[PDB]
């Protein structure tokens, strides 16, 4: 129906000149898990109105992939602010080898089958912005026998 | 064993050999002091576990936080 991942949580501060001032930003994944997939960082001062108020905007955020079977169409990079992702395509039964705040976006984006990698830095807000950059950029056999007027057939051999 | 020939008649020679001998065995009979080590200041100590409260005050909402919700 809607999976709706929590990825993290960070306590974050302003300082300002009486004290610091904690608040907290939460990042939730949600989507349906057959193409449909967006993220939502949202902060607030409580943990619970900062959840909710990330998954709001991960719903009104989402965006639309067009995968095979569960799994990717081909390896694809996805470099975003100094964090680089590969991420890749597998067979029936490898399940999802992500890191960290990519295997819930993967999970809820729904590919069942992938190999992925983080290279660079490995901060969650990254990473999740650079699979979903990924994921969107990605070529699916109807687009490029789409674009190139072309059968199918002749896309794929 | 003093050879004291810096004089020229021998009641100046015995005089200077006995000062001689009197001057280095009050030299060689001295001891220094025993130095007493210090322990460190109690500010210091203090000042010593303020830091470490106050790195740990940092370190305590640093850091990943914990929830119960989903």
């Amino acid at each position: 129906e809607l999976q709706e991942k929590l990825i993290a949580v960070n306590r974050v501060s302003k300082t300002v000149k009486g004290g610091r001032i904690f608040s907290f930003t939460a990042l939730t994944v949600v989507g349906d898990g057959n193409g449909r997939v967006g993220f939502g960082y949202g902060k607030a001062r409580e943990v619970p109105a900062a959840i909710q108020k990330a998954m709001e905007k991960a719903r009104r955020n989402m965006i639309n992939v067009a995968l095979n079977n569960g799994t990717l169409q081909h390896p694809v990079k996805g470099v975003h602010t100094g964090s680089r992702v590969f991420m890749q395509p597998a067979s029936e039964g490898t399940g999802i080898i992500a890191g960290g705040a990519m295997r819930a976006v993967l999970e809820v984006a729904g590919v069942h089958n992938v190999l992925a990698k983080a290279y660079g830095s490995t901060n969650p807000i990254n990473v999740v912005r650079a699979t979903i950059d990924g994921l969107e950029n990605m070529n699916s056999p109807e687009m490029v026998a789409a674009k190139r007027g072309k059968s199918v057939e002749e896309i794929l051999g | 064993v003093i050879k004291a020939q810096e004089y020229r008649s021998q009641e100046l020679n015995r005089e200077a050999a006995l000062a001689r001998l009197v001057a280095m065995i009050k030299e060689l009979t001295t001891e220094k002091k025993a130095r007493r080590p210090t322990r460190p200041t109690r500010a210091s100590k203090e000042r010593r576990l303020a830091s470490k409260a106050q790195k740990s005050s940092v370190k305590a909402m640093r850091g990943k936080v914990r929830s119960g919700r989903e």
